[PDB]
């Protein structure tokens, strides 16, 4: 079905590095150069106040829409990823349901400026205070902290490509039917990532990477906060939240 | 139901 569902040679691992990096470059939503250039474009005190005065539900809807747009690029990344389309549909959905948000959270560190603790949102950079109307301060602060920690690693685009491919191809996801096929694909993607680190003298980041339960904790907190919001504004979720967002985070 | 993911995965 795919070469990467079996043991791969060094030459095949080298090809996998290139393939993953190409798939990422074609699906990365925003260019790193564009994000870096925009660092000087910061929301004014008046703009921040405007976001803070928005209703909780208007702010949740805006953020759900932005997250859904980012997730759509992750779905395209998955489709272009060696071996992914050779998995069964059940397993493709299991992997995307569990991993799409995790991939977005990792990608987000490119849009986060560690110098002033701001994130690119709706055309400009703003601090965590921009999200005060959401009423999930702990989750927002946890996401900013995570982006800060990833930013300290100074990831290259290729490192993000390989790391996010691994976040997605996780054979430990509950519900996988063809677990052994996923395990082999994961092993080869682990080799590709570690090969690239070895070749670029970046193996020192391995001990500095987030622990696996960190991404899981952020995703669990997001689903919990959505459930609290849904109790407060159920018709907002039913009428105005993106269908893909509901399919992933509120069982449809 | 998985209405959107199935469609995105099937669209080439
Ligand atoms: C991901 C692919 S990318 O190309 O890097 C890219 C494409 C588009 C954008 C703009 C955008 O959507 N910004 C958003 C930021 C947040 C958000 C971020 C933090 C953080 N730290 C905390 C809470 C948050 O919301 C409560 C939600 S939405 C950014 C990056
Ligand atoms: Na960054």
């Amino acid at each position: 079905e795919n070469l990467y569902f079996q043991g791969a040679s060094l030459t095949e691992i080298e090809h996998l590095v290139q393939s993953v990096c190409k798939s990422y470059r074609e699906t990365c939503q925003l260019r790193l150069e564009d994000l870096l250039r925009q660092r000087s474009n910061i929301f004014s005190r008046e703009e921040v106040t405007g976001y803070q005065r928005k209703s909780m539900w208007e702010m949740w809807e805006r953020c759900a829409h932005h997250l859904t747009e980012a997730i759509q690029y992750v779905v395209e990344f998955a489709k272009r990823l060696s071996g992914f389309m050779e998995l069964c549909q059940n397993d493709q959905i299991v992997l995307l349901k569990a991993g799409a948000m995790e991939v977005v959270l990792v990608r987000m560190c490119r849009a986060y400026n560690a110098d002033n603790r701001t994130v690119f949102f709706e055309g400009k950079y703003g601090g965590m205070e921009l999200f005060r109307a959401l009423g999930c301060s702990e989750l927002i602060s946890s996401i900013f902290d995570f982006s800060h920690s990833l930013s300290a690693l100074h990831f290259s685009e290729d490192e993000i490509a390989l790391y996010t491919a691994l976040v997605l191809i996780n054979a430990h996801r509950p519900g996988l039917q063809e677990k052994r096929k996923v395990e082999q694909l994961q092993y080869n993607l682990e080799l590709a990532f570690h090969h690239h680190l070895c070749k670029t003298h970046r193996q020192s980041i391995l001990a500095k990477l987030p622990p696996k339960g960190k991404l899981r904790s952020l995703c669990s907190q997001h689903v919990e906060r959505l459930q609290i919001f849904q109790h407060l504004h159920p018709i907002v979720v039913q009428a105005a939240f993106p269908p893909l967002y509901k399919e992933l985070f509120s069982g449809g | 139901k998985h209405k959107i993911l199935h469609r995105l995965l099937q669209d080439s």
